[PDB]
């Protein structure tokens, strides 16, 4: 095929999903997996007949919640005695045991029992991304740049690197997700000198705000803040709760106990939410939702914004905690960058914009892929471009 | 005699809805074969996979937009009710008394 092979890939090893991109023929491409998806769930499932990673793992989750691992990023690099490990502890259907103070996920793989450290499960995820890229490029890939949250510590960063080495990757560098995002938008290639950049990363269940000062190739973190458990899922619930309650008022019946009915309503909401990010109104219609009763209703973007007024509101607190920590005043922020799928919600953008007196938002790059884009560019730079 | 396809289930003929609906029907047909020959309770492997799997079709049907045409609007609902009918069969053959 080609005679000018790509020298390295950039990987966004995400909590819930991972993304991989490669710079080639002067451009960066985000690579789709076997199912044609630009992102791969960071899931590893251990059946009795095999081991699944990515979409396959996600899909069968319901069938094997006990041995379908995920969220290993929340554990990677942390000590079993780590507080957060404890909070997130039983919140997972899979087991998380101790071993010399090193956590491990206990699952039943092929009859017997197995236990792996977090970096091992992440190496699996990374192997999938490594193969996804090789599948598309038509040759082996070993060089890569992997991203980690800016608040990650040396131990967390080293474990992430260990995770890549175990996967056959020659890790050129471990960089911050916000640094990767800033790189994607070229915020470092301006001539204006020193720039204060704020990255607003709002995903499905994680919220991170970062303020970096970029100057002469240096990306110095000035502050990091966020909400560990705040994301798109929360906006979905409100919609779900809203409609469930509405169903009651009109049919005096509660469907919350019908797991199939809620699943359909939740999926119909997730879709309504997405529609509300481009239209001021969304129609929710599910045939024979409960006891043969049809459900044909609707909702306005405004009504939706009301149901989550407080949550959206909270979106700005981390923004202010961060400015405070960096000893900066909102007026000193030069660039704003949006990453994270939930930043597609209009109200989320307006709130951030209005907060910065109408400053433009860097958001045209797919918020789910921005970090991957930036890592890929960084990988290419490190190899000679 | 009478060449007027009026069966609510197979009446949809437009372009988008017609295909997604016809696909689910084949899906439900395959699945029903497994259900019809299922043996076990609600904890059995097969019950859980057949259920969610039957639930994936319900979700597919929900993503269909009939664009208003009566025949597809009804074909979708008929298909939904068909899937729920197969679900009801799985539940009846696996349901066990409480006390």
């Amino acid at each position: 095929f080609t005679m000018a092979k790509a020298a390295a890939i950039g990987i966004d090893l995400g909590t819930t999903y991972s993304c991989v991109g490669v710079f080639q023929h002067g451009k960066v491409e985000i690579i789709a997996n076997d199912q044609g998806n630009r992102t791969t769930p960071s899931y590893v499932a251990f059946t009795d007949t095999e081991r699944l990673i990515g979409d396959a793992a996600k899909n069968q989750v319901a069938l094997n919640p006990q041995n379908t691992v995920f969220d290993a990023k929340r554990l990677i690099g942390r000590k079993f005695g780590d507080p957060v490990v404890q909070s997130d502890m039983k919140h997972w259907p899979f087991q998380v045991i101790n071993d010399g103070d090193k956590p491990k996920v206990q699952v039943s793989y092929k009859g017997e029992t197995k236990a792996f450290y977090p970096e091992e499960i992440s190496s699996m995820v990374l192997t999938k991304m490594k193969e996804i890229a090789e599948a598309y490029l038509g040759y082996p890939v070993t060089n890569a740049v992997i991203t980690v949250p800016a608040y990650f510590n040396d131990s967390q960063r080293q474990a992430t690197k260990d995770a890549g080495v175990i996967a056959g990757l020659n890790v050129l560098r471990i960089i911050n997700e916000p640094t990767a995002a800033a790189i994607a938008y070229g915020l470092d290639r301006t001539g204006k000198g020193e720039r204060n950049v704020l990255i607003f990363d709002l995903g499905g269940g994680t919220f991170d705000v970062s303020i970096l000062t970029i100057d002469d190739g240096i990306f110095e973190v000035k502050a990091t803040a966020g909400d560990t458990h705040l994301g798109g899922e929360d906006f979905d619930n409100r919609l779900v709760n809203h409609f469930v309650e509405e169903f009651k008022r009109k049919h005096k019946k509660d469907i919350s106990q019908n797991k199939r009915a809620v699943r359909r309503l939740r999926t119909a909401c997730e879709r309504a939410k997405r529609t509300l990010s481009s239209s001021t109104q969304a129609s929710l219609e599910i045939d024979s939702l409960f006891e043969g009763i049809d459900f044909y209703t609707s909702i306005t973007r405004a009504r939706f914004e009301e149901l989550c007024s407080d949550l959206f509101r909270s979106t700005l607190e981390p923004v202010e905690k961060a400015l405070r920590d960096a000893k900066l005043d909102k007026a000193q922020i030069h660039d704003l960058v949006l990453v994270g799928g939930s930043t597609r919600i209009p109200k989320v953008q307006k709130l951030l914009q209005d907060f910065f007196n109408g400053r433009d938002l860097n958001k045209s790059i797919n918020p789910d892929e921005a970090v991957a884009y930036g890592a890929a560019v960084q990988a290419a730079i490190l190899m000679g471009d | 005699k009478e060449a007027l396809e009026k069966r609510k289930l197979f009446a949809c003929e437009e372009h988008p809805s017609h295909k997604a609906v016809w696909n689910v029907l084949g899906n439900l047909s395959e699945i029903q074969g497994e259900v019809l020959s299922f043996d076990g309770n609600r904890t059995d492997k097969n019950y859980i996979r057949l259920e969610e799997l039957l639930t994936k079709q319900l979700l597919a049907l929900d993503a269909v937009d009939p664009q208003g045409e009566e025949k597809c609007k009804a074909a979708r609902k008929q298909a939904v009710r068909l899937a729920q009918n197969i679900l009801s069969y799985l539940d009846l053959k696996s349901d066990e008394w409480e006390y």
